[PDB]
């Protein structure tokens, strides 16, 4: 079989950096709190 | 029944692990350049010929 | 098991879980499907046939049709070494279809084959032959556990119904 | 000094004798009511918490 | 520099040739001796920055 | 039964293999041994005066190997420290006696009114010899080993030596330059190692020693050629008559009296008899079996 | 003296074979058959239904799937000594509590 | 200080001595004097800092004119046996997996593939570390024998010797490689798979690959004087080993062939696909690069020269680089 | 540090102290006695195993008769240290009916 | 292709379609349970030796003096309790013969693989529920034998022991069947053909 792959190895990268987006928008999320 | 699940829901398809992942990336076969296997008379020189054999194995 | 000692005996449970099947976290999903998927197909309609064919493309038909008349338990041998098989392709997983259309025919190919990893009913209102024929066998499975009842509008979105039956099929599979 | 000891207290009679400059017997004499106080409240709460 | 430069790019033009991807820079095919692009792409990145290093 | 086999088989063969090697081992041992006997009994021992007395030579061509068991006269004068290693012999408990001896004095300092300093002292470690465990007492600090040598009769030679820095003048008239020089013949050995097996084992905070460590014989002794020290040491060697029957201790080595090494012909024979034994055994068993 | 053949022979066919494929093309267009009215293609001895080239891959990727777990998936039902110990202990002390 | 630091002590000891200089702390653990000059602090630690470079020619010196200790010999070598020593199984799972059902068992068929066998097993006696103690055992056996009997010899007599012990200790590496080769734990032991293969297949089956084995340590011998020489043609040996690698691998698919662990007989075993016979080729370069032995004995004289040619070097570095050239001195 | 607490229960009394100590000296000896009586029935429990034990090599042993056509019962294996169990757990219970 | 021919054969054994050799069909495959007796024993012998010597020599803490007891006691129970499952009698293998009338059977005794020839299916039955075991009590020759299985069991001559007393280490991985003369354990993790063992383990001769 054939092993490393750079294109592979990008989408890789590029879901890495793309995992932790969803927790980072939901952190900044405002909630249906209003705190007056 | 709950070891036979492996102590996960049934009727729940889940998120493939990583290796999964990775054995659903590794095995699938390598697209090579596909303009290289035209019956364009340009392909047959010989600097075309070997970018088609190392590129297409 | 009282509420106390649950965790512990959960954890020790997960722990030893690795011992018959090791690294199971990491391939719970593809333990989803068993090594020879032996499935017996009810349904008889254009949508039904549509849904086998887009999610059965890999899998071999049997066309239990063929063995109508003859013995029970010759027919349920006959489909039984049908389905007990790997092709040189590698191709391992049989869908049976006309078959069994009755409870001690389903039983006898259950106990030869050591059970059918799924039957998949297609309840479809343009059908009608499906359950004149097969509803002792549509029974049977219901009773045993290994039916899985997937209700299709014979008109709809050909790919929703598509993913549905894939999703249903993957989760119904029996080891 | 290798952190072997912190009181310096060889035995019980010691602290009562050192630590607790329980010299003469009045001191003595009352060191052990304190005891059978103390003694007496400890088994009191080893009664009510396991009350066998 | 020149030639970890020119080692990484012959190993991403390897790799993502082996999957289809080829970057549009040049012409698919030459004139005259009709070399291909991921060939005359090869030859670029092996020349050009041995061409820049002397420049500078 | 499959598996007492092949059990049997490996034992037998790894036992084979060692009585071989053990059996090759113990003929070289003896061919060296006799080698060895054959050039002591010849007893002619190497001067060591002069540059050789402040670089040894074996410390200086880094050939002990071709040094071992060779008799070396050697001048100088001892230390008053004794350094006792446990060691059996002729069968009886005892002491191996070490003293630093130095072989030769640098003095470096060109402030002689304003300053005493400590003369660079080069010293190798000599064996005194043995004292039974009864009469470790008996060992006396800074007793003499031997008696010193004559006063030269050349009267040049009444100056520092050019490379060892010796006076050997009885009345020297500067006061803190005299030395009163010894000669002492012996064979140089090469220093032990660490082997547990063998019960040579040694705790230097406790103070037992069982093997022969320079290293930190000199370090414990703020000996300065730590190197040369770590080279080898020379165990002292008399005209036999080592010590018959005197309150001298330690005793002496003489030419059929000195230490033996670790690495015996007779425990290699020891070593291989119990492995060809122990083959022979294991063969005949998985026959039987 | 085989293996010793096959070693000294091995850079040979390796570079044997890179002149086959350089001199070679990938199309040959003996595969796609049209059996009455749906495609097929060249699959091991016998046709592969042939409709589309993501469903090709797709068929690709399961036979793949399929023949890389196929190992893992016919794990030993009954090892469950392990399992078994741990419920008959946990019930054990539960009976003790019982009594 | 009397429940945990007893305990606790020695693991703190153990640190230091791993991380500190013993020999120079046991310079100054002695201050003072008996008589002689140049047992100061200062002179001792002047001493100390060539002492390193001092203490590295003694060992080799040590190693090279002395008799081998197995121990010496296991610190020249510790990160292949200790750290490293499953990648030793991993090399013989992708040199075998051409006829394993790797492939099967949610592995690729590539180093990934091999190390993920591996490491499914977990990371100690039935993972990672499988096998371990019997490479240890083996490094103990046919090299460390070899290195005594044929201490300062050339090539061609290092070849001799160890081809002699290598088909002597043979059915220990069989046993190792077929230990390395079992997944479902089907072997329990290294006497217990010799056991089964005696058994079921004969005293003659642990000797299946022993000529290619032979015939590929002499490569690696040669391969391995010339990189100690550092002659620069390391390099052609290394073309050499490459060239003469797929006898190692044929070792492999032999030692475990005719048997549960494989999907193929020993006639298979020549069968199969040319194109699998360079199976582990770049791994094991790579690690047989890094993690070279170290057989300072079998060392010719221009290794030994280089290296105490590059410790005199060291020895140079202890210079004030603004001295004076001084007419007196 | 005391006298609050001691307080509470009337301690400055001594006939309440008196009382206070000899009730909790009888906890202290009936939680040891809870404590360490179920190794009687532990003893009696060694026992029933043994015996079945003894059975279940009966039962063997028969079967193992049954199969190779011979009659002869392995005694050997069917005790097997069934004599020094039962005495030591024999002398174990006699030397606790004595002591107490 | 030759991992499916073996995916095909363990398919086939898996699903009890064992080989058919001459009137000889393999109709049931089982395995038997192998358990640890040596380490156990030498851990029991070390554990005494270690008591006996710091009894010789008191220089023991209190704390080894307590563990070293009850290492060797758990030590010799587990050995014992290994000793006793190890040596059940477990049947393996079971062939039918052509004529169906007749079964041969191979039963592991802890080892010795003995085999049974020419057993009629008539006298085979699968104990569902747990029998009786007879003990002869005459049978043993040992007097303090004979008074503690005689105070242990209300009975006096041939004792019956209920086989749920025994079950827990006489047959805990399977269930007892009769082999007209003996009593074997058929495992629970056995790979058989499921309509003939049904057939015959109710006394039922399979029609050839
Ligand atoms: C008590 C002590 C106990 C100690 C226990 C442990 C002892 C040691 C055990 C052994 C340890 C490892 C030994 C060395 C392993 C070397 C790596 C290895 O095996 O590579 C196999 C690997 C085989 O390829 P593959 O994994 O099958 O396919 C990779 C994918 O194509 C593409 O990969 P992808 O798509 O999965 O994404 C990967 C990519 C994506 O990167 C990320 O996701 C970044 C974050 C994660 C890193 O990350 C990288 O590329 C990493 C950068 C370096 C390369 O070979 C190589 O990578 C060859 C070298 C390539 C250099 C460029
Ligand atoms: C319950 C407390 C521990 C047992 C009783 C006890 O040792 O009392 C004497 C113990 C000290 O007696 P010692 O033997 O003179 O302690 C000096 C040794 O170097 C102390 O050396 P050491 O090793 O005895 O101290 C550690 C020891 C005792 O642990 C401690 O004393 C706690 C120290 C915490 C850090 C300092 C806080 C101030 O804890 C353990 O060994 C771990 C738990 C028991 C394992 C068996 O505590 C007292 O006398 C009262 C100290 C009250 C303030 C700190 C709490
Ligand atoms: C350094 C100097 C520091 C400054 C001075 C303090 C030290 C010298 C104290 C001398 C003395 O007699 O003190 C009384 C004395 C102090 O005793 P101490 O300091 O232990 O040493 C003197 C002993 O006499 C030493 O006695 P001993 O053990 O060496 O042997 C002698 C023993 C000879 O006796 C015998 O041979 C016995 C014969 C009959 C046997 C049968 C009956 C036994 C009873 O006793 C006597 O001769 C004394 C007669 C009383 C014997 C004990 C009677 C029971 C005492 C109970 C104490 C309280 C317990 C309950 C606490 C509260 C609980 C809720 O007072 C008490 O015992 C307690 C009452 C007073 C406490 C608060 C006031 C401060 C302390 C008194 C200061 C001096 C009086 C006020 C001056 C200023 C006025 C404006
Ligand atoms: C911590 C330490 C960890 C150490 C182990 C892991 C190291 C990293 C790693 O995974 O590297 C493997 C990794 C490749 O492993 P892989 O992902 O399994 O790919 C292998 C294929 O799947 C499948 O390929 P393969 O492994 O089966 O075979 C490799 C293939 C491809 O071989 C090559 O591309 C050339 C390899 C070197 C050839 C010899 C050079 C000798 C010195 C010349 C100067 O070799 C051949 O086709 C051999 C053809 C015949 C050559 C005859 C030469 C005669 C002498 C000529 C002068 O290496 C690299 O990616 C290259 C370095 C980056
Ligand atoms: C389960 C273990 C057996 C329990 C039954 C036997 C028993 O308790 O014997 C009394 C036994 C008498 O000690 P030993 O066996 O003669 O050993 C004396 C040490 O070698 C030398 O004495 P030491 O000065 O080291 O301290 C002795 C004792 C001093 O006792 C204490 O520190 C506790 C004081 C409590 C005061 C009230 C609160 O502390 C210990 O025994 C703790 C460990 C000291 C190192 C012993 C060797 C390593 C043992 C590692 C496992 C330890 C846990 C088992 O004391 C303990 O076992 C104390 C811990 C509590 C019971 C566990
Ligand atoms: C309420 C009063 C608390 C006082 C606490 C004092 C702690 C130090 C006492 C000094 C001493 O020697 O104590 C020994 C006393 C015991 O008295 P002892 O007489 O047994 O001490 C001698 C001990 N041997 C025989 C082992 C040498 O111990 C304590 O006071 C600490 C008990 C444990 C505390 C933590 C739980
Ligand atoms: C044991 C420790 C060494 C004792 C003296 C040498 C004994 C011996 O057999 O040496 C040869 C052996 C090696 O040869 P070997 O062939 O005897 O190795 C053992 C082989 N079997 C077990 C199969 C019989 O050891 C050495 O050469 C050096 C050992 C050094 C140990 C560390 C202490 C050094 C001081």
């Amino acid at each position: 079989s054939k092993g490393f792959n750079l294109a592979n190895a990008v989408n890789t990268v590029k879901s890495t950096l793309n995992a932790p987006i969803k927790h980072i928008k939901r952190n900044i999320e405002p909630t249906g709190s209003n705190y007056s | 029944a709950h070891r036979s699940n492996l102590y996960q829901s049934k009727d729940i398809v889940g998120e493939k692990s990583f290796h999964e992942k990775h054995l659903e990336q590794q095995t699938a076969p390598y697209s090579g350049v596909k303009s290289l296997e035209e019956p364009v008379s340009q392909n047959k020189s010989f600097i075309n010929s070997l970018m088609r054999a190392i590129h297409n194995h | 098991m009282n509420n106390t000692f649950k965790f512990l005996h959960q954890v020790i449970s997960k722990l030893t879980l690795k011992a018959q099947v090791p690294n199971y976290g990491q391939y719970s999903h593809s333990l989803k499907r068993p090594i020879n998927p032996k499935v017996v197909v009810f349904g008889n309609s254009s949508r039904a046939y549509e849904l086998i064919s887009s999610q059965f493309r890999n899998f071999n038909h049997v066309n239990g049709l063929e063995l109508k008349g003859q013995e029970d338990n010759i027919q349920a041998n006959k489909v039984a070494q049908s389905v007990l098989s790997i092709n040189d392709g590698f191709q391992d997983g049989y869908y049976i279809t006309d078959f069994p259309q009755n409870s001690k025919q389903a039983e006898r190919l259950d106990l030869i084959t050591d059970g059918v990893n799924l039957a998949l009913y297609i309840k479809d209102p343009s059908d009608k032959v499906t359950v004149t024929r097969q509803q002792e066998a549509i029974d049977y499975y219901r009773k045993t556990g290994a039916l899985v009842e997937f209700e299709v509008d014979p008109r709809g979105d050909l790919e929703e119904q598509v993913k549905q039956l894939s999703n249903q099929v993957l989760n119904g599979y029996k080891h | 000094d290798t952190y072997k000891k912190w009181m310096y207290a060889r035995n019980w009679d010691d602290f009562l004798q050192r630590d607790c400059k329980a010299i003469t017997f009045p001191r003595a004499f009352a060191l052990w009511i304190v005891g059978t106080l103390g003694m007496a409240t400890a088994s009191k709460w080893c009664r009510q918490i396991l009350p066998v | 520099n020149s030639l970890l430069f020119t080692a990484v790019s012959w190993f991403s033009i390897y790799q993502f040739a082996r999957k289809g991807a080829v970057l549009p820079v040049l012409r698919e095919y030459g004139r005259y001796f009709g070399t291909h692009r991921l060939f005359r792409q090869y030859l670029h990145t092996l020349v050009l920055p041995l061409l820049y290093t002397e420049y500078a | 039964n499959v598996t007492g086999k092949v059990a049997l088989a490996t034992l037998g063969a790894l036992t084979g293999y060692g009585a071989f090697y053990h059996y090759n081992q113990y003929l070289n041992l003896s061919a060296r041994w006799q080698q060895i006997q054959e050039n002591i009994a010849k007893d002619q021992p190497f001067d060591v005066d002069g540059f050789d007395a402040k670089v040894y030579p074996w410390v200086r061509e880094n050939n002990v190997n071709d040094w071992e068991y060779k008799l070396v006269k050697m001048r100088g004068y001892f230390k008053d420290q004794r350094f006792f290693v446990r060691r059996k012999r002729d069968g009886k408990e005892g002491f191996l006696v070490f003293a630093p001896f130095v072989t030769a004095v640098e003095r470096v300092n060109h402030r002689l009114k304003q300053k005493d300093l400590l003369p660079v002292e080069y010293s190798v470690f000599v064996n005194l010899g043995w004292v039974p465990v009864e009469n470790k007492k008996d060992v006396e600090l800074g007793g003499e080993v031997c008696p010193p040598m004559d006063a030269p009769t050349d009267s040049t030679l009444f100056v520092n030596d050019t490379f060892t820095g010796f006076n050997p003048d009885p009345a020297n008239p500067e006061d803190t330059e005299q030395v009163t020089l010894t000669e002492i013949t012996g064979i140089v050995r090469r220093g032990e190692q660490q082997d547990i097996l063998a019960r040579r084992r040694n705790w230097n905070k406790e103070g037992i020693y069982n093997w022969v460590d320079l290293d930190y014989m000199g370090k414990i002794f703020r000996l300065f050629n730590l190197d040369a020290i770590n080279t080898a040491y020379i165990e002292r060697v008399v005209p036999s008559f080592e010590e018959g029957e005197e309150g001298l201790y330690p005793i002496p080595a003489t030419k059929d009296t000195f230490e033996r090494p670790l690495n015996t012909p007779e425990r290699h024979s020891t070593f291989f008899n119990f492995y060809a034994a122990t083959s022979a055994l294991s063969f005949i068993s998985m026959l039987l079996l | 003296f085989e293996s010793l053949n096959t070693v000294l022979m091995a850079p040979i066919y390796s570079f044997l074979e890179f002149k086959l494929k350089l001199s070679s093309t990938k199309i040959n267009t003996n595969h796609y058959y049209v059996i009455n009215g749906k495609l097929y293609i060249t699959y091991n001895d016998s046709f592969k239904l042939f409709t589309t080239i993501n469903d090709y891959f797709n068929d690709l990727n399961e036979l793949s799937n399929t023949k890389l777990f196929f190992l893992y998936r016919s794990f030993n039902i009954y090892n469950i000594k392990l399992n078994s110990l741990v419920d008959f202990v946990f019930l054990k002390l539960i009976l003790f509590i019982h009594l | 200080a009397n429940f945990v630091i007893p305990y606790l002590k020695p693991v703190a000891d153990f640190w230091n001595s791993l991380c500190i200089d013993q020999h120079q702390d046991s310079l100054f653990q002695f201050k003072g004097q008996t008589g002689s000059l140049g047992t100061d602090w200062t002179s001792k630690y002047l001493r100390s800092e060539q002492d390193v470079y001092n203490h590295k020619y003694l060992q080799y010196h040590k190693r090279v004119h002395e008799a081998p200790e197995l121990t010496d010999v296991i610190s020249d070598n510790v990160y292949r046996l200790t750290l490293f020593a499953g990648v030793e199984r991993v090399l013989s799972v992708r040199q075998a997996q051409a006829i394993l059902k790797t492939q099967f068992a949610g592995a690729t068929e590539n180093i990934s593939g091999a190390f993920q066998t591996v490491l499914n097993g977990g990371i100690f006696r039935r993972g990672y570390f499988r096998g371990a103690l019997l490479n240890l055992l083996q490094f103990c056996g046919a090299p460390y024998q070899s290195l005594i009997w044929s201490r300062n010899s050339g090539i061609t007599n290092q070849v001799i010797v160890s081809s002699i012990f290598e088909a002597f200790f043979y059915p220990l590496d069989t046993v190792k490689t077929l230990i390395y080769n079992d997944v479902q734990g089907k072997y329990k032991g290294a006497f217990h798979c010799a056991s089964q293969v005696v058994q079921n297949a004969g005293w003659s089956r642990l000797y299946a690959g022993i000529f290619q084995k032979l015939i590929f340590n002499s490569a690696l011998i040669f391969h391995l004087n010339q990189v100690w020489d550092g002659s620069s043609q390391q390099w052609a040996s290394l073309a050499l080993v490459a060239a003469a690698y797929p006898l190692l691998v044929l070792k492999t698919r032999f030692q475990v062939a005719g048997t549960p662990l494989a999907l193929a007989t020993s006639n298979e075993v020549l069968k199969v696909n040319r194109k699998t016979l360079y199976a582990g080729l770049v791994p094991y370069l790579i690690f047989n690069t890094l993690f070279a032995y170290e057989f300072a004995a079998w060392h010719s004289s221009t290794a030994q020269e280089r290296v105490i040619g590059g410790l005199q070097n060291a020895m140079k570095q202890f210079s004030s680089p603004a001295a004076e050239q001084v007419w007196s001195s | 540090f005391f006298f609050s607490r001691a307080l509470k229960h009337r301690f400055y009394n001594p006939l309440n102290v008196m009382t206070e100590f000899k009730n909790g000296f009888m906890w202290f000896i009936i939680i040891l006695i809870n404590i360490f009586k179920p190794l009687l029935k532990l003893l009696e429990n060694n026992y029933i195993n043994l015996y079945n034990h003894l059975v279940i090599k009966y039962y063997q042993s028969f079967i193992c008769n049954t199969l190779i056509n011979k009659k002869k019962l392995e005694f050997n294996y069917i005790l097997s240290s069934f004599k020094f169990i039962k005495e030591l757990n024999n002398i174990i219970i006699i030397s606790l009916n004595k002591l107490f | 292709l030759a991992f499916i021919k073996e995916a095909n054969e363990m398919i086939q054994q898996n699903t009890g379609n064992l080989p058919w050799d001459g009137g000889k069909k393999k109709i049931f495959q089982g395995q038997a349970n192998k358990y640890l007796e040596t380490p156990y024993y030498l851990l029991a012998a070390l554990s005494g030796l270690g008591l006996l010597y710091f009894l010789y020599s008191g220089d023991a803490k209190y704390k080894t003096l307590v563990l070293t007891p009850v290492v060797g006691i758990a030590a010799f129970v587990l050995l014992r309790r290994n000793q006793i499952l190890n040596r059940v009698p477990t049947l393996t293998e079971l062939f039918l013969h052509k004529d169906g009338k007749f079964v041969d059977a191979v039963v592991s005794v802890n080892g010795q693989l003995i085999s049974k020839n020419d057993i009629p299916v008539s006298t085979l039955k699968l104990y569902r529920g747990d029998h009786t075991v007879k003990v002869n009590l005459n049978d043993f020759e040992d007097a303090s034998a004979k008074k503690f299985l005689a105070q242990q069991s209300g009975q006096e001559g041939v004792i019956n022991v209920h086989f749920s007393k025994l079950r827990n280490l006489a047959a805990r991985n399977g269930q007892v069947l009769n082999l007209g003369d003996t009593e074997v354990v058929v495992p629970f993790e056995n790979q058989a053909n499921r309509i003939i063992l049904k057939q015959i383990f109710k006394g039922v001769e399979v029609l050839p």
